[PDB]
RNA sequence: UGAAGGUGUGCUGUGAGGCAUGCUGGAGGUAUCAGAAGUGCGAAUGCUGACAUAAGUAACGAUAAAGCGGGUGAAAAGCCCGCUCGCCGGAAGACCAAGGGUUCCUGUCCAACGUUAAUCGGGGCAGGGUGAGUCGACCCCUAAGGCGAGGCCGAAAGGCGUAGUCGAUGGGAAACAGGUUAAUAUUCCUGUACUUGGUGUUACUGCGAAGGGGGGACGGAGAAGGCUAUGUUGGCCGGGCG
RNA sequence: UAAGGUGAUAUGAACCGUUAUAACCGGCGAUUUCCGAAUGGGGAAACCCAGUGUGUUUCGACACACUAUCAUUAACUGAAUCCAUAGGUUAAUGAGGCGAACCGGGGGAACUGAAACAUCUAAGUACCCCGAGGAAAAGAAAUCAACCGAGAUUCCCCCAGUAGCGGCGAGCGAACGGGGAGCAGCCCAGAGCCUGAAUCAGUGUGUGUGUUAGUGGAAGCGUCUGGAAAGGCGCGCGAUACAGGGUGACAGCCCCGUACACAAAAAUGCACAUGCUGUGAGCUCGAUGAGUAGGGCGGGACACGUGGUAUCCUGUCUGAAUAUGGGGGGACCAUCCUCCAAGGCUAAAUACUCCUGACUGACCGAUAGUGAACCAGUACCGUGAGGGAAAGGCGAAAAGAACC
């Protein structure tokens, strides 16, 4: 049992993009920004508990942050974790 | 290390001098020997690495006194 | 023509990395020196 | 504590607006005050298409050094100086000239 | 709010902490989707969570 | 009611110099008599910065090569589309490891970068993009070698090394074809598979290792045979009649 | 403590607060990821992989806590080997790593000078290593002196570039004695009496006195020039405050301060006082540091280079007397004088400054002063150790140039 307090911290935001929208309307898969240290099992439990939908499978990847310039200053955005969450057929989010 | 367990004698440095008095660094080493000492009060032999001077010290003072000194100093044997 | 720098990350880390520096007293004195100088990058360790 | 506070009526001691009176609208941590209608400047405001675009020459108050204004003593009709004292266990300001408690 | 929280028991504090965490998650979702106009609520709930955890630590004798 | 500094002019002393003043400047300067020195520059193939000269000279980086029509645009030899021409093709094609690290795709911009122009770019800016039980790493296992509890040795620092523990470039389970994105795919989708382990039933039953044995497990060269990848031709199917 | 606030670039957005849970300042607390001595094992730092025990579970799993090494002590256990010992397990306590200098110790150059160079010098310097403390070391005469006396150690000024040492070259260079700073003496090598008596160390408790936020803090107007007055001119006022900084040009009286006078819920330094714990105080009788002193051989240290060379240390070989005795007084002997080694503790006067506060300068003022006034040990260079820049100024105020 993953504690609800942990489940409430692992989902960070929906991910909005053309690929995400196509995933939702073609494969019943929603795309999320998730905490960097979240596992697939944690993501699955959090989606099921908080969004109240049944999940088929979770795929994950780590996005490396870009180096950016700002007023001659060089910086680097943080890496983050993206989750493609496939829902069971018939579920709607 | 080349150190006497009884006296603490150890290598010291100094010079070799030639007839023209050229000095070249050298060491003086202790005359160390590993020796099995019969401890009557414990019915056994204890091996110590000791200088010949230390062997004379044991002759004079008795192996029991010397071993008590070693235990007091923390030197294991 | 083949030049002198032929990079390998494994060799870089084994030769000059943080744990190699920590393995000897002379390497910990490199680190002490670079800290006293205030280097932003103490070692090659990436 | 500050001798000049927001809502105070002050008179300008120095500058192009010497002798003018107004009400303190803003006290800035840099030691400056915005005083109603006093230190006016003409800003050439560019139009901003994001919100509405009233791009034009706008008259607006600019901050003035707080040591360049004085509290105005309405009883005497003159600039005054502020002192502090404790009455009923609370710190209050008073006019130096007539020793009367402010507000 | 520390005074009013200090009157509650440990179980009430745990319930309040869980409620604050759910509120923080909902606020996070709204802010991410752009449906949140009162951004100050995020800091408010974060500091409330800190208050509750501090009081739980105080009551645990830590 | 205009300091220092800058730039001119006049006067002045034997000189280093001094005085006055117009303009510029816009806040400092300092007599006298004493006091102290980072107190005076043309040279040191002196040091730093700035700027000349040669000179609008040499060169623009493989002699594989271009021509034209249309588009866009302020502008087109160089970008986009088309037709033609030429060049590589055991590569100048395709795909990895290593190394690099966003260079990838889309929109937008042309200051600087690009040895020319640039509407173009590996350039600027913004957004997007990397989906795995089976691929790889991690992991089990060791080689050379490293470290190394005790230990042995050494003025100190340290050196060597036992039990061990690390260390791949080597040994160790399992996924294929088709489809799909602007950009990922043996990872997503469709279809069809496979491997290892934990639990729980059923049936039968001697299980048990840090120990024993087997196996893993191994060279160079050479010679054939049997094959497949693959190609060629026929047949077949569709199209053609120049 | 407060009428304002949510650090900077840096506007904006959404907000908080105005009489006291806004913000801000100080004391005490809470939280405090990962790497790093790094300590559960490993490792290419910031990662990979566990074991054990408590719980929890929706049977998928989850949370927490322990688990390094060495040293010492204790318990249990336990070989060859009968007693034992070695060995093994567990527990408690401690240690390790970092830091600019100063300090003690273990090792220890060369360039150079000698107008070459080897003795000698540079120099017990540089550097490497070990260890400590707020200081360290040293320290209560087996010391000097000179027949008179002094009286532990340390530091300063003389003595004196003297006496000496020295290929008597280059160079090296005291002491005695004198003036100062500071001053302090004790314990074991042992029993009896008398007893718990000084003295320190630790822990509470109070009183002062600081430190860590803070509070009050005097007195100026008119007029001229000017973009602006604090400047000119005129007339006033404060001063235990005319230190300093700011404000549109130069301000005792505009602002912040300054002299002066006050302030602490909480923590903490110091000095006293007073409790509790350990320690023993005084008298008598004793005892008085042996492989040591001394010697032979080889070195080293002493200003002193073996010299006629005392004295100190000891690698090697030896070896007393022990108070009726022994050490020293610069070869050595006699005499006399003086001290009592071979056990130990000890404040102050002394050394230094990574760091904190205040104040100061005939110190610098952007090629200067730190390498660095500025996002600098950065950019950049190098496999790496390491090397290492350039770059400050609109205005009083952004009023930073609407519109054509
Ligand atoms: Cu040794
Ligand atoms: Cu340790
Ligand atoms: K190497
Ligand atoms: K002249
Ligand atoms: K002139
Ligand atoms: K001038
Ligand atoms: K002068
Ligand atoms: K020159
Ligand atoms: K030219
Ligand atoms: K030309
Ligand atoms: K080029
Ligand atoms: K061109
Ligand atoms: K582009
Ligand atoms: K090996
Ligand atoms: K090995
Ligand atoms: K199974
Ligand atoms: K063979
Ligand atoms: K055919
Ligand atoms: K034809
Ligand atoms: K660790
Ligand atoms: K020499
Ligand atoms: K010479
Ligand atoms: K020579
Ligand atoms: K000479
Ligand atoms: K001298
Ligand atoms: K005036
Ligand atoms: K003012
Ligand atoms: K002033
Ligand atoms: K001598
Ligand atoms: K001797
Ligand atoms: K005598
Ligand atoms: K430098
Ligand atoms: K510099
Ligand atoms: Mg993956
Ligand atoms: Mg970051
Ligand atoms: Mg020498
Ligand atoms: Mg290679
Ligand atoms: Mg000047
Ligand atoms: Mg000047
Ligand atoms: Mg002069
Ligand atoms: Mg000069
Ligand atoms: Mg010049
Ligand atoms: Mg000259
Ligand atoms: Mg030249
Ligand atoms: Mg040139
Ligand atoms: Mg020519
Ligand atoms: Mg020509
Ligand atoms: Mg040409
Ligand atoms: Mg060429
Ligand atoms: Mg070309
Ligand atoms: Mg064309
Ligand atoms: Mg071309
Ligand atoms: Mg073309
Ligand atoms: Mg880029
Ligand atoms: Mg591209
Ligand atoms: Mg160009
Ligand atoms: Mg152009
Ligand atoms: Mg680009
Ligand atoms: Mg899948
Ligand atoms: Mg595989
Ligand atoms: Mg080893
Ligand atoms: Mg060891
Ligand atoms: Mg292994
Ligand atoms: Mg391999
Ligand atoms: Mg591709
Ligand atoms: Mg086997
Ligand atoms: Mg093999
Ligand atoms: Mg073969
Ligand atoms: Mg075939
Ligand atoms: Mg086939
Ligand atoms: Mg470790
Ligand atoms: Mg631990
Ligand atoms: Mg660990
Ligand atoms: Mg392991
Ligand atoms: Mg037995
Ligand atoms: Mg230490
Ligand atoms: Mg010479
Ligand atoms: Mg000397
Ligand atoms: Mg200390
Ligand atoms: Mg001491
Ligand atoms: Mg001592
Ligand atoms: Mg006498
Ligand atoms: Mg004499
Ligand atoms: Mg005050
Ligand atoms: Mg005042
Ligand atoms: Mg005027
Ligand atoms: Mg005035
Ligand atoms: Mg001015
Ligand atoms: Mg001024
Ligand atoms: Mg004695
Ligand atoms: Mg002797
Ligand atoms: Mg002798
Ligand atoms: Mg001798
Ligand atoms: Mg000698
Ligand atoms: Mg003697
Ligand atoms: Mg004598
Ligand atoms: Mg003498
Ligand atoms: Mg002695
Ligand atoms: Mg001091
Ligand atoms: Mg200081
Ligand atoms: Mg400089
Ligand atoms: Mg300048």
């Amino acid at each position: 049992m993953i504690r609800e307090e942990r489940l409430l911290k692992v989902l960070r935001a929906p991910h909005v993009s053309e690929k995400a929208s196509t995933a939702m309307e073609k494969s019943n898969t929603i795309v999320l920004k998730v905490a960097k240290d979240a596992t697939k099992a944690e993501i699955k439990a959090a989606v099921q508990k908080l969004f109240e939908v049944e999940v088929e499978v979770v795929n994950t990847l780590v996005v490396k942050g870009k180096v950016k310039r700002h007023g001659q200053r060089i910086g680097r955005r943080s890496d983050w974790k993206k989750a493609y969450v496939t829902l069971k057929e018939g579920q709607n989010l | 290390s080349r150190v006497c367990q009884v006296t603490g004698k150890r290598p010291v440095t100094g010079n070799n001098r030639s007839h023209a008095l050229n000095a070249t660094k050298r060491r003086f080493l202790p005359n160390l020997h590993s020796h099995r000492f019969w401890v009557e009060s414990e019915k056994r032999f204890v091996t110590l690495r000791v200088s010949a001077k230390g062997m004379r010290v044991i002759d004079k003072k008795g192996i029991d006194t010397v071993l008590a000194e070693l235990r007091a100093r923390g030197e294991k044997y | 023509m083949k030049r002198t720098f032929q990079p390998s990350v494994l060799k870089r880390n084994r030769s000059h990395g943080f744990r190699a520096r920590m393995a000897t007293k002379n390497g910990r004195q490199v680190l002490a020196r670079r800290r006293a100088k205030g280097r932003a990058r103490l070692t090659v360790s990436k | 504590a500050a001798k000049i506070r927001r809502d105070d009526e002050v008179i300008v001691l120095t500058g192009k607006d010497k002798g003018k009176r107004g009400k303190v609208k803003n006290v800035l941590s840099s030691g400056k005050v915005i005083v109603e209608g006093i230190n006016l400047v003409k800003k050439h405001q560019k139009p901003v298409p994001a919100l509405n675009q009233p791009g034009g020459i706008v008259e607006k108050e600019a901050a003035i050094q707080v040591s360049n204004v004085a509290i105005f003593n309405a009883a005497t009709g003159k600039a005054d100086r502020v002192g502090f004292r404790f009455e009923d266990g609370k710190k209050v300001r008073f006019f130096k000239s007539n020793s009367e408690t402010i507000k | 709010k520390a005074k009013e929280l200090r009157e509650k028991s440990v179980e009430e504090l745990n319930t309040e902490l869980l409620n604050l965490l759910r509120e923080q998650f909902n606020l996070r979702m709204q802010a991410a989707s752009g449906q949140l106009q009162q951004s100050h609520l995020l800091k408010q709930v974060r500091r409330d969570v800190a208050r509750v955890k501090t009081l739980l630590n105080e009551k645990a004798g830590a």
